[PDB]
RNA sequence: CGCACGCGCGCUACACUGACGGAGCCAGCGAGUCUAACCUUGGCCGAGAGGUCUUGGUAAUCUUGUGAAACUCCGUCGUGCUGGGGAUAGAGCAUUGUAAUUAUUGCUCUUCAACGAGGAAUUCCUAGUAAGCGCAAGUCAUCAGCUUGCGUUGAUUACGUCCCU
């Protein structure tokens, strides 16, 4: 269980992949340092599933963020999709599954933001 | 905290936000405790989330919507006015930007004088605008119990921003006094100043 | 009248709830633009517990 | 006053002008053998929780 | 050299696609790999280059005349 | 900041360069309370002296102001703006007026006296602009 | 630790190596970027006026050794800003070119930031081993 | 298109979630010369404007990843018809148009106005709707303010019937 996949969500009209493969534990979300974070407070915008199912499972992962958009509140809201998405990259191919159960409860109806598409849709002013 | 070593630069005050559970930088949510009869049940953070903006059908059944979360009804005690909203994404910053005061006086987590404040504003009466034919009188009657909710929450919707709005001081850092004795009738305040007025309005012509 | 604040703060700090500019202003002499200019070297003193930055909304904390 | 916590347990509806005002039935809420009909303005539905002020005040007119 | 197609009208498609793909064959000129494009409101806009004699695509042109 | 006051010297509102450049506004909003000088000119002199818009301004030392007399007091060799004045390189005159309070509207209306007498615009109905638009 | 270029904040790399600029004095002042603001969409020129260029002539130390272009035409994109109209709203800002010829050709001064033939600067080695001594004056003094 | 009055339209300013000096630099409905003067990507010419001294283009490539905006972070100012506004107007600059007049809008800098969310009445609102913010276009030789869109980011309050109609 390895995915070699950019797991492919829109924001809303754009190419917002995040390519996944197997890692080494080194999150590397857009640059700057975890130190040096520009946003202080909305640096904890970025980590739902480490305070849920722990720092113990996935430390074996590589993260990469590249998406297309974005201002206040989807960059620095949604670059928190990143550890629910490849932090997760343990259920394809090459390294063991078992961690399946505590995937499929604990993120079913979490957070739509993130495991599913945001219906957060377009704007046509109801003719 | 058991750990991982990492060649990747992350400080010691980033991983404590998770078993030494406090969802800002430096405050928690450990304690909901709830005196009087109105406010008890929509502190809505069961979902380990930081912030919890559950935005989705909550508003089309007729039940559900009491249920919405806290952010969604009960945290909108910061967006009321519209030049701050109309420049509107400016607005995130002002309860984590200033309740570090309130976390002094006697408050060991922000809540804790705050058990007692939110809900002992508990709604009894309020009048309904009679007919009357002419006369526009009052009766004594009883609303919803979401009165002197509105007159401590969404007086301080006002209250941190459009009682701010155009303020001798800033918008976020005059709520240095907003939730410290917010708990029973003071009247001497901007928004305490008609609490005996929901008890004796419907009382003095009924 | 040269050092009364010197003293009035030392033996103040634990009189006075909080630290800031309105502090001043009970003696009624200045309100202006001598205010953004001293936030960053008050707490030399050592007294009352600084927590945040930021250069358009630069907050402190009493104590 | 006591605060006579009215549970909400059955519920008349949605009728009025503007369509807000509701008659209510309740059985109470701390003890159970109090049986009083009323009118809330509002939305209420079966089975919540509502304030009402005096002992046992069984109004049925309250618009 | 090139050939750029003008596209201004999705259901006559299947008599000369096929012939790009199924029945390109029967002359021995083989493609190069058409990128999918974006289709913007239709253009279906085909290119083909020219290394030939001036029969083969010109046949597939000059018999091309119902105006 | 600094914990130590002083013994009378700070005013609060003072009388410089003939009117009141005042003692709560800087060099540069004083001398826009009186009309004729605008930001750059002063803030030209921040590259030379470092003084900006920053400070309650009873401060200001009258021999810092002899450089800017190095600046100010002869209008012709001492780096008067030329993109930037009130009016500047006339029709009226010819030179770059970063003048003062008591030389701004003398040296403004000479485009006004003018043009229709001239039988144009500007000679009879900007007179009958004091004649009538005046009382 | 691997320990690189890429890997530190917006300007603890460009403000930060100008704590070690002001003991060595390098770049050139211009004359009338002076009287001139920066740019359309401006109120008020800098305030230091002695580090008030070092600021400036430096902010292309990181952001053409990661990209290659800054331009003068080209510029006008990526610097829009908030141009209040009165009865429109915000919009695009055109910016200056003169005495770039002692800004934005001050650039080169410090050998880092070399000029792309693309449109824009681009960086080499030079800046590249160079900025593993100079702002490894930072790098290799936030280690 | 000149102004005794009066209305509406949108856009603002009446402030310290404000904008300013720079770094963090994203979208798409994308649109660009034939039997040529278009889109524009090299430094600088220039206080500034772009000419396209050049180049790339019959096109998701060259503009283009429209490096878009509101914007996030080191420094700026604690309530002073105010560092709020450029309201009105002048002087030092263009891309043009055969000439900028009743200046056609693009360009550097001062003049800094009424107005303390403003009496009556209200405009639209539910799973994607308020709310800002852009992009480029018939407006373009001078831009969009109207507009049709798309994109960016996206709040209190809710399933109800005539009280208005």
């Amino acid at each position: 269980a390895v995915p070699s996949v950019q797991t492919f969500g829109k924001k809303k009209s754009a190419t917002a992949v995040a390519h996944v493969k197997a890692g080494k534990g080194l999150i590397k979300v857009n640059g700057s340092p975890i130190t040096l974070v520009e946003p202080e407070i909305l640096r904890f915008k970025v980590y739902e599933p480490l305070l849920l199912v722990g720092l113990d499972k996935f430390s074996n992962i590589d993260i990469r963020v590249r998406v297309t958009g974005g201002g206040h509140v989807s960059q620095v809201y949604a670059i928190r999709q990143a550890i629910a998405k490849g932090l997760v990259a343990y259920h394809q191919k090459y390294v063991d599954e078992q961690s399946k159960n505590e995937l499929k409860k604990a993120f079913t109806s979490y957070d739509r933001t993130l495991l599913i598409a945001d219906s957060r849709r377009p704007e046509p002013k109801k003719f | 905290f058991t750990p991982v070593v990492l060649a990747t630069p992350i400080p010691e005050e980033v991983q404590q936000a998770q078993t030494e559970i406090k969802l800002f930088n430096k405050w928690s949510f450990e304690e909901v405790e709830v005196k009087d009869a109105s406010l008890v049940d929509y502190v809505q953070v069961r979902q380990p989330i930081f912030v919890a903006h559950t935005a989705g059908r909550y508003a089309n059944k007729r039940f559900r919507k009491a249920q919405c979360p806290i952010i969604e009804r009960l945290t909108n005690s910061l967006m009321m006015n519209g030049r701050n909203n109309g420049k509107k994404l400016k607005a995130v910053r002002i309860i984590k930007h200033t309740l570090d005061i309130i976390n002094v006086l006697t408050d060991q987590n922000p809540i804790q004088v705050v058990v007692d404040a939110i809900t002992n504003t508990g709604p009894r009466e309020d009048t309904t605008r009679v007919g009357g034919g002419g006369a526009a009188r009052r009766q004594a009657v009883d609303v919803s119990p979401l009165r002197r909710v509105n007159q401590a929450i969404a007086l301080l919707t006002i209250g941190a921003r459009e009682a701010a709005f155009r303020n001798i001081k800033t918008i976020a850092e005059t709520l240095a006094e907003e939730l410290i004795n917010a708990a029973k009738g003071s009247s001497t305040s901007y928004a305490i100043k008609k609490k005996d007025e929901l008890e004796r309005v419907a009382k003095s012509n009924r | 009248l040269d050092q009364e604040k010197y003293d009035r703060i030392l033996k103040e700090v634990p009189t006075y709830r909080y630290v800031s500019v309105s502090v001043l202003v009970d003696r009624l002499k200045i309100g202006g633009s001598l205010a953004r200019i001293a936030l960053r070297h008050l707490e030399k003193e050592g007294i009352i517990k600084p927590i945040s930055k930021h250069s358009k909304q630069a907050i402190y904390t009493r104590a | 006053t006591p605060v006579t916590l009215a549970k909400v347990i059955k519920v008349l509806g949605r009728t009025g002008s503007r369509g807000g005002v509701t008659q209510v039935r309740v059985e109470f809420l701390e003890d159970t053998s109090r049986t009083i009909v009323r009118n809330v303005k509002g939305p209420v539905r079966e089975n919540d929780i509502l304030v009402l002020m005096e002992s046992e005040r069984e109004a049925r007119r309250l618009r | 050299i090139r050939i750029t197609l003008t596209s201004t009208k999705v259901k006559q498609l299947e008599n000369v696609s096929s012939n790009i793909v199924k029945n390109a064959e029967q002359h021995n000129l083989v493609k190069k790999g058409p990128v999918r494009l974006p289709t913007k409101v239709r253009i279906h806009k085909r290119y083909i280059d020219l290394e030939a004699p001036v029969q083969i695509v010109k046949r597939i042109t000059q018999i091309t005349i119902e105006p | 900041s600094l914990v130590v006051q002083e013994q009378g010297s700070f005013q609060h509102i003072l009388r410089l360069l003939n009117t009141n450049v005042d003692g709560n506004i800087k060099i540069v909003y004083a001398l826009t309370t009186i009309k004729g000088v605008g930001r750059r000119y002063s803030n030209l002199v921040c590259k030379k002296a470092d003084v900006d818009l920053h400070k309650r301004a009873g401060e200001l030392t009258q021999e810092e102001l002899e450089r800017i007399v190095q600046i100010m007091q002869n209008p012709t060799h001492y780096k008067i703006p030329a993109w930037f004045l009130n009016r500047q390189n006339d029709i009226t005159d010819g030179k770059d007026y970063h003048t003062l309070a008591n030389n701004v509207e003398s040296k403004l209306r000479d485009d006004l006296e003018r043009l229709k007498k001239i039988r144009a615009h500007r000679g009879i109905r900007h007179f009958w602009g004091l004649r009538v638009r005046g009382q | 630790p691997g320990v690189s270029v890429r890997d530190v904040a917006a300007q603890d790399f460009i403000n930060a190596y100008a704590s070690f600029l002001q003991r060595q004095g390098k770049l050139e002042v211009p004359g009338y970027v002076d009287i001139v603001k920066t740019s359309s969409g401006n109120e008020m020129p800098p305030q230091d006026a002695e580090g008030w260029f070092y600021k400036r002539a430096a902010s292309v130390a990181r952001h053409i050794y990661m990209r290659k272009q800054v331009g003068v035409g080209k510029l006008n994109k990526l610097y829009g800003g908030a141009k209040s109209r009165g009865v429109r709203p915000y919009k695009h800002i055109d910016a200056s070119g003169s005495i770039n010829r002692k800004v934005l050709q001050a650039l080169e001064k410090i050998g880092i930031v070399e000029i792309s033939p693309k449109g824009g600067r681009r960086i080499s080695e030079n800046g590249q081993r160079d900025l593993d001594r100079i702002a490894a004056q930072t790098l290799e003094e936030d280690e």
